[PDB]
Formats: structure tokens, C-alpha cells, sequence
DNA sequence: ACACACTCTCCAATTCTCTAATCACTTAC
DNA sequence: GTAAGTGATTAGAGAATTGGAGAGTGTGT
């Protein structure tokens, strides 16, 4: 079996190199907000389309959103947000 | 066995065009029908072969629209009708299918009632039987009355609700939703009998008690398919404005489609390549991304995701509607029934409903219930929607405040043994209780409008005291986050949590007038009960929690094919924790931005006026002011952030 | 209960079956096994006693003796011997409905028939 | 040889129960 | 009223039940 799960969204693969992927983007505030969302969505897209290419990102993000809640995921982000 | 069903069954009669002519030893006959059926075992084979035959709308119907048919002949007839029009899950002593192998002899029962259903489309039979109410109830004292008349009475009533019940048939063909349902065409029989001026007659009298409960039942199941929309507005016409406005749907429909198919052949073009898209990497080691059709701009590649198959929830936790056969129907059948609604609330409606709630929660049988509570729902919305505001003496049975108490009693028993319980009976439980918060809906509108509208100040008096009890009891107030925070979509429909949005938004605003009219302004909370000062944001922080958040967001999905009533509930609910609040921390989510995608994609198609002549205009501007406030301080933390659903704490240090 | 209200302790010329089946799909109905006997009764019936107006003699029986004499093994009927008012109209009004299943219960019968008379037939 | 169908096995999700830690309420000065 | 101690609630982990996907193997054209 294969499946998307914890080592994947802290792995090097992931919120990292999410992270590294938006360093460059900078939208301009007096511009139109649903460009700039739709801007920032298509980099979500490219992300999660080397992170698990299998699945959609519509259910690659539905699952991102799940596994947020699980205790090695909030220990990353208590370790990642210092 | 069968051979025995196959004689009885060829040796009663042969219907000519127009007339039924009759053997004469029918009575023998369908003694040996009803003594079959009663031994008939498990597999029910004699009633299956009688469903084959067609006993009911062949022979049986017909021969008792016969004029020299006899007393005897009438009584047996009206036996063997009853016993072969009895539904099916009370054949099956009320067990559910739990067989690949029951449910086909379920289904072999079903086809064989929904067949039979319109052989009751002509008035005669209804006439026919008419008499023998009258004859016991208007033509015979009271100390007069015999008992073989007495049960020939109760068959019948009990025969008129068995063929009320019964479900619509697919095989004939389909139907549109803005014509005559076949249910329509027995009620138009029905109501061309006169009986149901019979049968308010009977429901009006207090000592005929036993009755009560089966005449809701009937009224309750004719009025099955309806909403009180459909007969709250008079009917009227001219032909000259229905020929203007079809004109003009006709004409949107054809420009509909010569837009879509020149934007169709606009869209291909000729020869191919293949094309790499120089800066953005690929799977494989020093690879740039590489494409195979003439893109216009990097931006409209997609990554191949119209490819991927999408996953499925399992089996046992998708969505599910409940599906009732709704249509708008003609005018003469909808003048029809509001006369009769008219009827029902002049003559009937207080006795009968304070004969029937002291008895429905007893009895053994489960389905007055959801009668009694859909009765409920459908005359006091059609009260409040029509203002015949004289009528409203004749519903003062449900205005009390006893009238919250026993609703609420009743609501939290369903809430929890539909989360408790497993499967089929869970989900038997929950229907029970999306009835249960309809009702309670339709009083909390009905005493608003009563207090708002009423001419005579010891009725509003009377209304105000109640509104004030609703808002100060404690149980009335958290009932909607008790409900929310045990919603399951494996028990519970989507009807429920739409029905809830509403329920909620309704209560909310009598909660925000009270206040703001410092009529609500200390408490009562259990301990010992102790009296400590209220605060409306304190109240509407309750709701900001995610476990609520998750189903508004869920239900905004669906925006292009809610009503402008739930989306105009689900936008003011979010706009008071954006705005009223000042909380923009917690609605900063991935899953809320691809609602708002699919808003702006669907804006993208209009002009600037048609922008903001449009009914989404509110969930657009919405949409708009968020992003803006979210771009406004743009991070990549905070872009990071937007993926998970985020706590108290997490909200102070995202925003400190 | 339902069952007090449904039962009750009083549940513990001869009429023609075949004419009142006269309007159905006939196709669904013979194979009910209390007509199929009723139709195998008459046709014998009509193989031994029909008459040819303005004659005497038993028609389809001297057809049989005919047949037996030169050892045949199928006999040709008339349809409108079976439709005429001495024949069995029910029976002629049947068989272009259904009939598969109407011809095999006439062979039954005309078997039956001949082997009562020639019993050195099953040779 | 190639395609299609069926069966078995494994793994992941959920819910209950027990244990430990942190927060709030009660008691005493 | 404030500080300290004890009780209760909440969070995590372990174990068991249910279901569905995937891969392998056998049979028919």
C-alpha cells in the first residue's frame, strides 16, 4: 500500500520546501484580491503536485487539512514556527 | 397451494366495458381468498400470487361501485381490499430487509401496491362508500349504533389511509415538476366525493375520540406532497402575460445556446508540438516541465489533474437526501386545497389537535408522530404566510408556552437516540427529529409575527412573556450548539443541517433584538441557580469554534443551487465573526478560498451591471473584502498558516 | 391489532372458469394449472362429440379411425369447427394469443383420446 | 497470449478505555 | 481576599472492529 501520511508532510518533500516554494511570491496589496488568490492558489497546485502527484489537490489539500491534527504534525509546527 | 389462490381468484367476475357483471357465489369466494391469506407463511405466497392477478383494481374496486351489491358483499369485499391494501413493512412485522434475498420479496410486494393505486382515480368508489359513514354517524343515534356497522366504519377509515399511503410509481414514465402529480388525480376524486366534509364532521365531535388520531393521519398524508408556499397565494392568470413570459424563456434558452457552442468552436485549434516550460522542475532529476498541446500562457497549465481519479469516502459516510415527490401544480388543484386547508382551520384543527397529543407519544405505532409534528409545521407556516389574521383564535391550541416545553422534550429523546443508536434505526430515530425542529422553527415565526401584528394588546402580552421565556431559559439557548456538535452525516440527512442553518439564524436575531432593547440583560445558570450579567459577543463567540465552522463551510459549497434564504443565513453568519467580532484570524482558510475560486469563476461570465443585478452579489462582495484584508499584510507563514483549522491559542500567537 | 381487526373465527350450472379470462394477456393466465385442466377436459369433449350440421356422425372420431388406419401419427383440426357455437369458443379465442403453450395441452388431450380407443397405439 | 474476473490479505480509520498531567475550584488562614 | 492542595476534566495511547483497495492467479477466447 501507498498512502499520504505524517513522514511525507514533514519530510523533505513537504511543508519545508512549501516553504522554500513561496519564498518568492509577493502579491502587490492594491491590486485585485481574487488575482492574487488565484495567483497564490496555482503555487499550492505546483507544490502538492511534487509533494504526492497520485491525487488530485483538491483532496491533496483535504488531507494536508486532516492531518494537521495529529501530534507529531503539532510538534513540527512548534518546532518550525521559532 | 397456488393452484387453490388460482381458483378462487378466475371464478368471481369479468369486467365489461363499463360494467362489472358478477358470479353469484362471490361471497364463497373471497371467504377462501381471506382464509388463505391468513395461513399463508413467511414466504407469502398466496399474497403474491393475489398481487399478481390483480385482485384489487381488476375485480374488487369495481365491484363494489356495483348498485345491487348487498350488505354482506359490501362488508367481505371491503375485508379482503383492506387486508391485500395493508403496506408492506407491516407485512414484514415491521423488520427491515437485511438480505440480499428479503429485499427482492420486498420489492416483489412493493410493485404490486404501487401498481394498484390508480384504480382510485374515479369518484364513484368514494361515493360508494360514503354512505356507510353517513349511515352510522348522521342517520343513527348515538344509543342506536350496532357494532358490526362500528367495525365496517373503522375498516373503511382505516382502508382510506392505507390508500393515502402508498408510494409513487416510476414504470409509467416521467414527469415534469411543474404539472399534475398522480397523487393529484386521487385527490381530485377524493374532493369531488364530498366525504371530507364527512370527515370533518366526525373530527369535530369530542365523543368520537378513537377516530382522531386516523383523521390526522389522512389529512396529514393528502397534504404529503405539498409546501404552504404552493396555496399561500391566490391564484390568478391572464394568457396574455403567460404567452409574454414563456416567449422570453424560450429566447434566453436559445441565446444560451448559440453563446456556448461559438465559444466551444472558438476554443480548438489546428496543429500540436510539444513545448517545455522553462523554470518550473520536474519528478525526475534536472528536468523542466513539458507540455503537449499549444498552451496560451503559463498560467493555464493544470498539472494533468483532469486525469486523476478522485478518492471516495467509504460507503457508510457519504451525504444523503431524503427525497419527497414535490411539484408546483395546476391552479384548480391548488384552489382546491386551500379551500380545504380553509376547511380544516375553521372546523377541526384545536379539538382535533387537543384530542390527539395527549395519545400520539403513547401508542405503539411510530408514524403519527412525524404526522402530528408535519401537520404542525404545514398549518401555522401557511397561517403566518397567508396574514388571515382572523384565523388565528382558531389555533390557540399550539401558541403556549407548553407548547416549546413539549416540543423541546420531544427533539432531545430523537437527538439522542439517533447519535446513540447504529444504522437503519439511527437513521429511523433521526427522520423523527428533523420533524421535531421544523416544527419548533415554525413557532418561534409564528410568535414574532403574533407580536408584531396582532391587534389586540393581551395578545401580544400573551406573545411577549413567551418570547422572553425562549430567551431566558437556559435550555433554549444552547440547543443550537448542542445539535451541531453531535451532527453526523451517517445518521442525519442534509435536509437536518440546512433546516438547523435556518432554525439558528432565526433565534439569533430574537436573541439580538432583546438585548439591544435591554430587556435581556442578567442571567439565570444552574449550579443552585444564580443570576450572573449577560453578553451577546460572549453568546456569538460560542459559535466560532470549528466544530461548527467545518458545516458552514461544507454547505457553502452548494451556492449555486441553495436558496437566496440559506445563503444569506450562511453570509451573515460569517460576516459577524469578520466584522461584529473583528476576527478575521479564524476565517483565514484554505478550504473557505476555494468557495470563494469557484464564486469569482462563476462572476467571470457577466457583464458589470449583470455583476451586481445577480443573486450572488452578496457572497461576491463578501469574498472580496476578506481577500483584501487577508492580502493586505500578506506572509508566507501566514500562507502556511491558512492550511490548518486554528485554535485560541494559536489565534493570539498568530496574531501577537 | 390488525389481525383482531382483519379476521375473524367465521373464516375457519357450476361457474365457467375459462369466460371471464376474456379480456387478459392470455400468455401470463394458461399457465395457471387449475385453466389448463379445464381446457384439457373440453377439448376431449369437443374431439368426441362434435357434430358437422346437417350430419350425424362424430367427425374428428372417424378422423381418428382414418388415422389409425394408416398408422399416422397427426390429426388436422378445423378452426372453424372450433369456433362455431358448437365448438369451444373460448378455446379458439385463446389459441392465436399463446400459442406455445395452448397446442401442447391439445396434443396431451388427443393422445389421451386415441390411446383409449387403440390401446396397441403405444407400439 | 491476452484480457477479464474473482478471491484473499493487509492496512488504515474509528471508537472505547485507561492513565497522566494541567487547570480550576474549594478550603483555610 | 489570596495562596495552596485536591479533584475533575482533557489529551494521548493502546487495542479491537469494519471495510475497501490492490495484486495475484486462473480461465476463456
Amino acid at each position: 500500500r501507498l498512502a499520504l501520511n505524517e513522514r511525507i508532510l514533514t519530510g523533505p518533500k513537504g511543508i519545508s520546501a512549501l516553504r522554500e516554494t513561496l519564498k518568492d511570491f509577493k502579491p502587490n496589496p492594491k491590486d485585485d484580491p481574487y488575482a492574487n488568490l488565484e495567483k497564490l492558489m496555482k503555487k499550492y497546485a505546483y507544490w502538492g503536485h511534487l509533494m504526492f502527484p497520485k491525487m488530485k489537490t483538491e483532496d491533496v489539500l483535504n488531507r494536508v487539512e486532516t492531518l494537521g491534527t495529529r501530534r507529531q504534525v503539532k510538534v513540527f509546527m512548534i518546532k518550525h514556527r521559532l | 397451494m397456488n393452484v387453490l389462490v388460482q381458483g378462487a381468484v378466475h371464478a368471481l367476475g369479468y369486467y365489461e366495458d363499463g360494467k362489472y357483471s358478477r358470479e353469484p357465489d362471490c361471497y364463497e369466494s373471497i371467504r377462501d381468498l381471506i382464509r388463505y391469506l391468513r395461513e399463508d407463511g413467511d414466504d407469502h405466497t398466496a399474497r403474491i400470487e393475489c398481487g399478481r392477478h390483480n385482485l384489487v383494481e381488476q375485480d374488487l374496486v369495481p365491484m363494489v361501485k356495483c348498485e345491487d351489491l348487498t350488505d354482506d358483499e359490501f362488508d367481505i369485499a371491503i375485508r379482503l381490499m383492506v387486508n391485500l391494501c395493508q403496506p408492506a413493512i407491516s407485512t414484514m412485522r415491521g423488520k427491515p430487509p437485511a438480505d440480499r434475498d428479503q429485499w427482492k420479496m420486498y420489492w416483489e410486494l412493493e410493485e404490486n401496491l404501487r401498481r394498484a393505486k390508480t384504480a382510485f382515480s374515479d369518484a364513484h368508489f368514494f361515493t360508494a362508500i360514503k354512505k356507510r359513514i353517513d349511515n352510522y354517524f348522521i342517520d343513527t343515534e348515538y344509543e342506536d349504533r350496532d357494532e358490526r356497522l362500528r367495525l365496517v366504519v373503522e375498516r373503511i377509515v382505516l382502508l382510506i389511509k392505507y390508500v393515502f399511503s402508498i408510494n409513487p410509481d416510476t414504470s409509467e414514465g416521467r414527469r415534469t415538476r411543474i404539472e399534475d402529480s398522480s397523487h393529484d388525480r386521487v385527490i381530485i376524486a377524493f374532493l369531488e366525493s364530498g366525504i371530507d366534509k364527512t370527515l370533518m364532521h366526525i373530527a369535530n365531535q369530542p365523543r368520537e375520540k378513537e377516530f382522531h388520531v386516523t383523521i390526522l393521519d389522512i389529512f396529514a398524508l393528502i397534504l404529503k406532497e405539498q409546501t404552504a408556499e404552493d396555496l399561500a397565494t391566490k391564484s390568478e392568470e391572464v394568457s396574455t402575460a403567460e404567452q409574454k413570459k414563456t416567449e422570453e424563456e424560450f429566447r434566453k434558452i436559445i441565446e444560451n445556446h448559440v453563446v456556448k457552442e461559438t465559444q466551444k468552436r472558438k476554443s480548438f485549434s489546428r496543429f500540436g508540438g510539444s513545448y517545455t516550460i522553462k523554470g518550473l522542475k520536474g519528478i525526475s532529476a534536472n528536468s523542466s516541465q513539458v507540455v503537449f498541446k499549444p498552451i496560451q500562457n503559463v498560467e493555464k497549465h493544470n498539472f494533468l489533474d483532469d486525469r486523476k481519479a478522485k478518492k471516495r469516502a467509504p460507503r457508510n459516510r457519504r451525504p444523503f437526501e431524503i427525497d419527497t415527490n414535490s411539484h408546483f401544480a395546476s391552479s384548480e388543484v391548488r384552489g382546491m386545497l386551500r379551500d380545504m386547508v380553509i376547511r380544516i382551520i375553521e372546523t377541526c384543527f384545536n379539538r382535533l389537535m387537543k384530542s390527539s397529543k395527549t395519545t400520539v407519544f403513547v401508542q405503539v405505532q411510530k408514524t403519527s408522530q412525524i404526522n402530528y409534528f408535519f401537520l404542525i409545521k404545514f398549518v401555522l407556516r401557511f397561517v403566518r404566510l397567508s396574514r388571515q389574521d382572523h384565523l388565528l383564535e382558531r389555533i390557540s391550541e399550539c401558541i403556549g408556552v407548553e407548547a416549546f416545553h413539549e416540543n423541546n422534550v420531544q427533539l432531545t429523546e430523537y437527538v439522542e437516540n439517533a447519535t446513540t443508536l447504529k444504522g437503519v434505526e439511527a437513521k429511523s430515530h433521526g427522520l423523527k427529529a428533523q420533524y421535531a425542529l421544523g416544527a419548533y422553527n415554525e413557532l418561534v415565526l409564528l410568535h414574532r409575527y403574533i407580536y408584531e401584528h396582532a391587534k389586540e394588546e393581551n395578545e401580544r402580552k400573551f406573545a411577549k412573556r413567551a418570547l422572553e421565556h425562549i430567551v431566558n431559559v437556559e435550555e433554549y439557548r444552547e440547543l443550537p450548539i448542542f445539535i451541531i456538535k453531535k451532527f453526523s452525516s451517517s445518521v442525519l440527512s442534509n435536509n437536518f443541517l440546512r433546516e438547523l442553518v435556518l432554525t439558528t439564524h432565526h433565534y439569533m436575531k430574537l436573541v439580538e433584538r432583546f438585548v439591544k432593547t435591554g430587556a435581556l440583560k442578567k442571567v439565570t445558570k444552574k449550579v443552585k441557580v444564580e443570576e450572573i450579567d449577560f453578553q451577546f459577543d460572549s453568546y456569538v463567540c460560542k459559535f466560532s469554534n470549528v466544530d461548527v465552522l467545518k458545516w458552514y463551510v461544507f454547505l457553502l459549497n452548494d451556492f449555486s443551487k441553495n436558496s437566496t434564504e440559506l445563503n444569506q443565513a450562511l453570509v451573515k453568519m460569517l460576516h459577524r465573526i469578520a466584522f461584529d467580532l473583528k476576527l478575521p484570524i479564524k476565517l483565514y482558510q484554505v478550504s473557505l478560498f476555494q468557495v470563494f475560486s469557484k464564486v469569482n469563476e462563476h462572476f467571470t461570465h457577466l457583464s458589470k451591471d449583470l455583476r451586481k443585478s445577480s443573486r450572488l452579489y452578496e457572497l461576491y462582495q463578501f469574498g472580496f473584502h476578506l481577500l483584501k484584508k487577508f492580502f493586505s499584510k500578506f506572509t508566507g507563514d501566514l500562507a502556511i498558516e491558512a492550511l490548518f483549522w486554528k485554535g485560541p491559542r494559536e489565534c493570539f500567537e498568530i496574531e501577537n | 391489532d390488525d389481525d383482531a381487526l382483519m379476521y375473524e373465527d367465521g373464516d375457519s350450472i357450476p361457474v365457467d372458469i375459462l369466460e371471464n379470462i376474456r379480456g387478459r394477456t392470455i400468455r401470463d393466465h394458461v399457465s395457471d394449472e387449475a385453466v389448463a385442466k379445464e381446457i384439457e377436459r373440453r377439448f376431449k369433449n369437443f374431439l368426441r362429440s362434435f357434430h358437422e350440421p346437417g350430419n350425424k356422425q362424430t367427425k374428428y372420431i372417424q378422423m381418428i379411425k382414418s388415422m389409425a388406419a394408416d398408422n399416422r401419427e397427426s390429426l388436422e383440426v378445423s378452426f372453424t369447427d372450433l369456433s362455431d357455437d358448437n365448438g369451444e369458443q373460448n378455446i379458439s379465442y385463446f389459441l392465436p394469443e399463446a400459442p406455445n403453450e395452448m397446442l401442447a395441452i391439445m396434443d396431451r388431450a388427443a393422445t389421451e383420446v386415441v390411446m383409449n380407443m387403440y390401446p396397441f397405439y403405444s407400439r
